[PDB]
């Protein structure tokens, strides 16, 4: 068998004949976060998109499997980006949180007013 | 002169991002096999070199995204009550409703656009969407004062008197035509919402262009380049170590080749990518903070006014502009003679109906009788080639007398 | 990186030309030394290639160096956000190593403060409109200020033109207008 780019995606077993696909192991990047030498020696570690149960706190994110951040479901301004929409910071260890866009304004619209 | 006028509200569709790749320099060329990165060792830091470019390419979009989407401080939110003197801001505006936040006009357009990774945007589609919302809000509720400091409220039609005021027109023809120039905007905005779901191509090339660019990197691994096959397993399995080395020699040469071609085109297509982002955000802090004085700049025509929208990998403008219409013949002179003296005038142009004559501002007929209250002296009536005979009021004397 | 790839094999025995003369009789040895020439030459065409991309890059950044100097320092522009952040007023030039630094000199409004308006005033069954500024109330008394400083002022003729009457007008306001010019006469 053969995919669009041809290569070998599916065999026939030659002693029971039937049809195995054939798929690649997992594979990807490391990152790591890491703040400055002095401030700390300790860092998290990004596996890009790699699924968390396939690594040898645990957090999923859609950029990949980040190990040794602790989530929190508060939200600040972006010190490291990690990827759609997450972040790191050290505040002692690595949190992982949703960025912020700003401080929200709603203004005193009228119809006789102005400043 | 013209007599009437036309809203006319137009759109630009401009890139801003591409997809952001990396390629690993050794799983492409090699694999998993130790034989073909030994030999490949010895070719000095060219993929650590090819790695380091595609890794400047992709930090750089983040950055195209950022400079045009973050312009603003803060987050401002539109108020309950829409009260904007019968404009009707509903297909630009965000709806609660639909699950992302994404206006009407932002859901059609976003519903017509071996080592290989791709690595997710910082920003999500969200907050784009809020980003362009806080800047629309803050448009139409402060006018331009929130692009150079704290947004000041105002009323929109007192915001658009203003603007007819930057354009030449005074303030008595927006507040004496109000209905008229809502109801075409409406009409305007209802056109362009009919337009959209009946156009994008420029976002459809650059995607077109990117995978066309990664399935030619990818079909070139089936090439022998002289070798007795493309497969690497089999010349490992076929051939002992010194009369494999000749073939897989052969390959890595091949492969280098393909990638350096596909990286070099790479970093090609991402400078003009920064160009065209560039132009994006240029045109976010003139057109959209601001009130344009360039020509063609914002739209065609004389601008008023323009709300962003997102699209995917990309941003489109609305720009609203004045347009004259239904002109009409007259007869002018450069100037008065009255009592041995030359009259000008102050802010108009003067014109003849034929038996009379009266002053009026250039883009909009509104003719008037010529007193000294309108008109300044200079000279004599010698030197001005052209000058008419004509009389000039005084208000002063009829009410002395 | 360029002088560093002057140690690789490329595939050949060495990365020494003297040690592959001295080892190697001359008919195989000029076969090394056609694989050190084209790993070589590949090295030199790539560091010329990153450099024109480069210097591309650099043109770009000059020519809008050059227009912010045209702009910003031998005229006020009135581009948003071209020339600082806020109301342009004056730029002034620095020179730095391979670069140049702009100090732009900008104007920000502050302490706002709430207020009334109308957009125009009715008197005698005439529409009066403001020739430059805006009407403006603290909640008894009416005046007429500019846009970007308050600076109330009493509303006469000679701050407001007629046009009209005030059945079109929507959101006109009933107040009077003085005439300077009876107190003079009378
Ligand atoms: C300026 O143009 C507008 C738009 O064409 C005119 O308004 C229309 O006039 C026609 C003719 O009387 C009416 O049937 C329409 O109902 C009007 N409105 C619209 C939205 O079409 C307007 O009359 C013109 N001004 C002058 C002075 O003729
Ligand atoms: C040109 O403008 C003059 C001034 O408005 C017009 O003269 C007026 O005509 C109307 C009737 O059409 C009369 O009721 C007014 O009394 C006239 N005004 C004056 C000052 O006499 C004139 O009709 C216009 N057209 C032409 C061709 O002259
Ligand atoms: C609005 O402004 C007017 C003008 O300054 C104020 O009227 C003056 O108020 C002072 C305060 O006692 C008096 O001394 C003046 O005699 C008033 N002038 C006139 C012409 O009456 C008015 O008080 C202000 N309104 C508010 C609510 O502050
Ligand atoms: C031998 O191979 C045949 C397929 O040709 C298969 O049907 C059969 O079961 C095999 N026998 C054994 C003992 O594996
Ligand atoms: C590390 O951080 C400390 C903060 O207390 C700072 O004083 C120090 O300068 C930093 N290290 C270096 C090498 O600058
Ligand atoms: C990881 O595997 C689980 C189990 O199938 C699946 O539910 C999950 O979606 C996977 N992760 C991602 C990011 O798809
Ligand atoms: C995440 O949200 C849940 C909502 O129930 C909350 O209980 C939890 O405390 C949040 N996470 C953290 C770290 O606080
Ligand atoms: C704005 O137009 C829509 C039709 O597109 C209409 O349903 C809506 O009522 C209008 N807005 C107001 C305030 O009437
Ligand atoms: C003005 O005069 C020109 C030349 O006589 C003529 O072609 C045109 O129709 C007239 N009217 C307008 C509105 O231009
Ligand atoms: C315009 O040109 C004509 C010649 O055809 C001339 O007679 C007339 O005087 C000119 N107009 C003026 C205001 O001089
Ligand atoms: C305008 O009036 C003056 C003074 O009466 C006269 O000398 C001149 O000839 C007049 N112009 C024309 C074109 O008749
Ligand atoms: C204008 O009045 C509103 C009323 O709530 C207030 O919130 C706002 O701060 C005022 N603007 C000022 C004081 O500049
Ligand atoms: C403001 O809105 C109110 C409520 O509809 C209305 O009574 C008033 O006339 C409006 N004022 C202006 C200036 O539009
Ligand atoms: C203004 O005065 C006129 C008559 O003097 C009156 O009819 C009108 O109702 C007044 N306007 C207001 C808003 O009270």
């Amino acid at each position: 068998g053969r995919d669009i780019a041809d290569t070998t995606d599916a065999v026939r077993d030659p002693q029971t004949l039937e049809i195995l696909d054939i798929t690649p192991c997992s594979f990807g990047g490391v990152s790591v976060i890491t703040p400055g030498t002095n401030t700390s020696n300790q860092v998290a570690v990004l596996y890009q998109g790699v699924n968390c149960t396939e690594v040898p706190n645990v957090f999923q994110t859609r950029a990949g499997c980040l190990i040794g951040a602790e989530h929190v479901n508060n939200s600040y301004e972006c010190d490291i980006p990690i990827g759609a929409g997450i972040c790191a910071s050290y505040q002692q260890s690595v949190i992982a949180y949703t960025m912020s866009l700003g401080a929200e304004n709603s203004v005193a619209y009228s119809n006789n007013s102005i400043a | 002169i013209p007599t009437n006028f036309t809203i006319s509200v137009t759109t630009e569709i401009l890139p801003v991002s591409m997809t952001k790749t990396s390629v690993d320099c050794t799983m492409y060329i090699c694999g998993d096999s130790t034989e073909c990165s030994n030999l490949l060792l010895q070719y000095g830091s060219f993929c650590t070199q090819l790695n380091r470019a595609l890794t400047g390419i992709a930090v750089e979009q983040d950055k195209n995204t950022q400079e045009v989407f973050a312009q603003v401080k803060q987050i401002y939110k539109t108020p309950p009550i829409k009260d904007f003197g019968g404009f009707n801001f509903s297909q630009i505006l965000p709806d609660p409703s639909k699950p992302s936040k994404r206006s009407f006009i932002e859901d059609l357009l976003f519903n017509k656009v071996n080592g290989l990774t791709v690595l997710p945007p910082l920003l999500t589609d969200e907050m784009i969407a809020q980003y362009t919302s806080a800047l629309l809000a803050g448009t139409i509720t402060s006018g331009w004062t929130f692009g150079a400091g704290a947004a000041l409220q105002i009323p929109f039609a007192m915001q658009m008197a203003y603007r007819f005021n930057g354009i030449g027109v005074t303030q008595n023809v927006l507040y004496e035509n109000q209905k008229l120039i809502a109801n075409q905007f409406n009409s305007a905005i209802g056109k362009i919402q009919d337009s959209l779901s009946s156009a994008l191509g420029k976002l459809q090339d650059v995607v077109n262009q990117n995978a066309q660019a990664l399935n030619t990197l990818v079909k070139q691994l089936s090439s022998n380049f002289g070798a007795i096959s493309s497969v690497l397993n089999d010349i490992l399995s076929r051939l002992d170590p010194p009369e494999a080395e000749v073939q897989i020699d052969r390959l890595i040469t091949g492969r280098l080749q393909s990638l350096q071609t596909y990286v070099t085109q790479q970093l090609i297509r991402a400078a003009e990518i920064r160009a065209s982002a560039n132009l994006a955000a240029t045109k976010m802090s003139e057109c959209v903070l601001g009130q344009s004085k360039r020509v063609d700049f914002c739209g065609k025509g004389y601008h008023l006014m323009s709300f962003p929208q997102s699209a995917p990998h990309g941003v489109v403008f609305l720009h609203v502009t004045y347009v004259p219409a239904q002109e009409k013949n007259f007869t002018t002179a450069p100037a008065i003679c009255h009592d041995g003296k030359a009259h000008f005038p102050r802010e108009g142009v003067f014109v003849s109906n034929g038996t009379h004559w009266f002053v009026t501002q250039r883009n909009f007929y509104e003719p008037q009788i010529i007193t000294t209250d309108n008109t300044f002296v200079s000279g004599n009536c010698d030197v001005v080639i052209g000058i008419v005979n004509n009389t000039v009021y005084d208000p002063l004397q009829p009410e002395l007398d």
